[PDB]
């Protein structure tokens, strides 16, 4: 019983009916905090820490971050998985590439949604 | 002190022998023989290699080697040569693939001669250890090892998960039969098959069959391959066979030993004798000319054979001279 | 199901027995080759490609190895994690790592046996 | 203490038994070789050194009966040294009485366990040295790690102050003819010293053990 | 489920007010010689405290359980 | 049959108005660590209501039995 | 296809041409050799059933490759 968020349209809730596929990969939530979905990263955003083309990756809904904490962060339209950093009144979507720098978003003319918290990464 | 040490000891061993019998300790003179009984095998080849000439008798023998090698043949080489002796020799198969014929042409008296050929692999090992403990039949040849086939396994169905099955009834009979042999003096030989392996990744993938219980208690284990064949221009009437001996309890291992095997005639142990003899001495050649005491025996291994059989006394003669130049 | 029967080392070699650590909640064809056993990893060696240290990897029991798929050698009674490369008398444990430097086994003077191939990882 | 030593076939486990005994013998005490698969030639054993004439050997039909007769041996505080040739020969009484092909599981690993239990309190006292020799029988379903396990159940692993792992790897030639056989033994188990040392030795056939290179 | 038993009957494990369970799983080796060995002991029973509180440490042969790498 | 059998002799079965046999079968982990079990009781005897109505519900460390659980 | 023995007249073009996957992956001029005769294999003897139960006539197409060595 998880569901699996494979297809992330555009515009779309993160857990929305038609963005998860199913299809018998399903396992139980036995993640410590207790992850709610399963979200495919896409995109080499995260190679230093181990975020592959695929690399299915759980995810615990949850509004919440401290430090240097990775979370699944809404931009509204956009869904992506980058670590957390605070600065007050601003939030920089912290990643590892010499090529991907630390984007910078902040929060008095944009609050970043935190979708949930980034527990586990299944390669498969 | 040592004396009572001396003391505690005897006590303990007529104890021992009280409760169980004459088996603590084996009488010192009494079990001193110059050598230890051997079977010839057929061949010189195979009684120089094993150092005892012929294989030891109570103990198990395994022969195995690729198809058309020569283990069947050489098995009733060896019984042949046991019944000339005197003795009492029993025949199991498994692959119930036997021409008696075939077999009284080698030389085996068939008309005396316990085959039997089971249905299931259990029940062949019960044959061989009813006849083991009835300490008469001398020679016990089970032929095909891969061929004991599991009374479970009979009784399901193709393609059931049996994984290890014969393996395990393989180690059992040997736990119980290798007791009963050497009280029997018996001398058992069992036949494998040449089974590659799988992921070997290097090297000889060469794997006998029947499970691995059956390499500890083996006390002389051979590896009979054929390498070439005897061509008269034509027609092949023999085989060149190699059997190497990978495996020995009673002489070192490795003497490989290489002779001949002729349809019908069986063993070419003629031909043999003339080879150890020429490079022994006995027999002179200069290059290409057999010579034998200054006499141009003639020109050829046939021709030589032809003049040793001519004279059966002048072959045992270099028979026994090899012997106790080379077994002894 | 798939219970973790031991940890494989990522980089030398170390021993492993087949005592189940513990059972998992997986579906046994949750992976492509039917995965049938997680191996516990140990070590930076497989950095580079996503497996870093603590990681469950799932393994499939094959003795048929093949260049360039990662593998789980087993030299002795030691069992380790590389990259299959054979050319002869020579096989290469190869590691995505500057660190450590591949590793040279002979077949012929060492036997060298192949516990099967890696299907993913779990990094629960 | 018990000692259990095993190897593949033609490793070398009756010639090293045959040698500790020999220098048992040379010390000064008295030994005793009960074999169980009823293989051994006293024409060898004389040649590798040790004394045939005052070396004990028995032929045990039974498990049972080999058991006993090494118990009553260590009771006797004669024998400082006790051979048993294989572990795996030890058929239970009641295996070898019964048919063929029988589901006779565990009897053998019971009377293991209870030979080990009786013999352990009173080797101590009568300070002998009991040599289990073992053999290697794969086990199925291992997979993942080493398929080897010796027989003879699994209770002797834990009796055993030392066991040793003694394999053959090589073959000393002279050109043509193997006249000896490289052997690599490595102490896999130990109670009185660090484990896992391995040392590789010769072993000349005829001749017994190659102390002379090993000290060069 | 686990074949493995205790032995000694099963009426001390009621008595048992805390059952440990030790296994040597790896091994510790400076360069190439072994000089410890990695245990990992498995709390499967407890009346002082929740059970299944598995804790792994090196010991050292000669100089015992190496608690020195454990407090780091 | 059945070899599990209680101790104490026998006349404690014949007095005893009803007898539990509680079992611990699974254990409720959460996440990696396990903080309860999953016991089953089965009334195997009752001299006030119908036997054999076996119940099954969670065992919490520290806080006890999970009584809204099974009230879910 | 053959399974649903829906279609019955498959035509499979340039044999040659069905590079196998695990070769797919390995790099140019590796001596993946006789990789692609297994797979054919394979699929013939698993498939070479199926076809007489349905009436598909499974046509292949293949390719002139001149061999080297002996030229009789
Ligand atoms: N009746 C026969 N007539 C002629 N040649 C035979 C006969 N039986 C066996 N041979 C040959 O004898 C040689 C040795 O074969 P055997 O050892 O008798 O049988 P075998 O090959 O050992 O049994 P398998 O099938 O290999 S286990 C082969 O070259 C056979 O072709
Ligand atoms: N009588 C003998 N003459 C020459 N070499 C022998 C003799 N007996 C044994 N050997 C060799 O001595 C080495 C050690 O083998 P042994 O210890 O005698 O038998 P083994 O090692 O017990 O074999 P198993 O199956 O383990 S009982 C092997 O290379 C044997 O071939
Ligand atoms: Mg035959
Ligand atoms: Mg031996």
């Amino acid at each position: 019983g998880l569901p699996v968020i494979g297809r992330v349209a555009a515009g779309a809730p993160i857990l929305a009916e038609q963005n998860i596929e199913e299809s018998c990969r399903i396992n139980p939530a036995f993640f410590n905090p207790r992850a709610d979905y399963l979200l495919r990263v896409r995109g080499m955003a995260m190679k230093d820490i181990g975020i592959l083309d695929g690399d299915l990756l759980a995810v615990h809904v949850t509004r919440e971050a401290r430090n240097g904490q990775v979370v699944v962060a809404r931009i509204g339209e956009e869904v992506t998985v980058k670590r957390f950093k605070r600065e007050g009144s601003k939030v920089w979507l912290l990643a590892e590439n010499p090529e991907f720098a630390p984007i910078e978003v902040d929060l008095k003319e944009q609050e970043l949604i935190i979708e949930g918290l980034s527990v586990g990464v299944i390669r498969r | 002190g040592d004396e009572n040490k001396k003391r505690a000891l005897a006590a303990a061993l007529g104890q021992i022998e009280r409760q169980f019998g004459k088996g603590a300790v084996m009488r010192m003179g009494d079990h001193e023989r110059q050598a230890i009984p051997a079977i010839s095998t057929g061949s010189l080849g195979l009684d120089i290699a094993l150092g005892i000439g012929g294989l030891p008798k109570g103990r198990i023998v395994e022969i195995y080697g690729p198809e058309s090698s020569g283990k069947t043949t050489l098995t009733l080489s060896v019984i042949a040569e046991a019944q000339k002796q005197g003795a009492t020799c029993a025949f199991v198969d498994a692959e119930h693939a036997l021409d008696p014929d075939y077999a009284g042409k080698l030389g085996v008296n068939v008309d005396d001669l316990l085959v039997s050929q089971p249905d299931t692999g259990e029940q062949a090992l019960e044959i061989t250890d009813m006849l083991v403990r009835s300490n008469a039949v001398d020679v016990i040849i089970v032929d095909s090892v891969a061929a004991l086939v599991p009374k479970a396994e009979i009784e399901g169905e193709m393609g059931d998960a049996h994984v290890g099955l014969q393996a395990r009834l393989m180690s059992q009979a040997l736990r119980k039969i290798t007791g009963n042999i050497k009280n029997a003096n018996c001398l058992v030989i069992f036949i494998n098959q040449i089974r590659m392996k799988i992921g070997v990744m290097f090297g000889n993938p060469e794997t006998t069959t029947g499970g691995n219980a059956l390499k500890f208690y083996a006390s002389v284990r051979l590896d009979i391959r054929r390498t070439g064949a005897v061509k008269e221009g034509d027609e092949v009437v023999g085989s060149e066979t190699r059997v190497k001996v990978v495996k020995n309890k009673v002489s070192p291992p490795f003497r490989q030993a290489e002779f001949q095997i002729l349809y019908g005639k069986g063993i070419y142990r003629t031909g043999e004798i003339i080879d150890l003899g020429v490079q022994l001495g006995l027999v002179e050649k200069s290059g290409a000319w057999y010579s034998y005491q200054g006499s141009k025996i003639g020109q050829g291994k046939a021709n030589a054979a032809k003049y040793l059989e001519d004279n059966p006394e002048i072959g045992s003669v270099l028979e026994k001279t090899i012997r106790d130049q080379l077994l002894a």
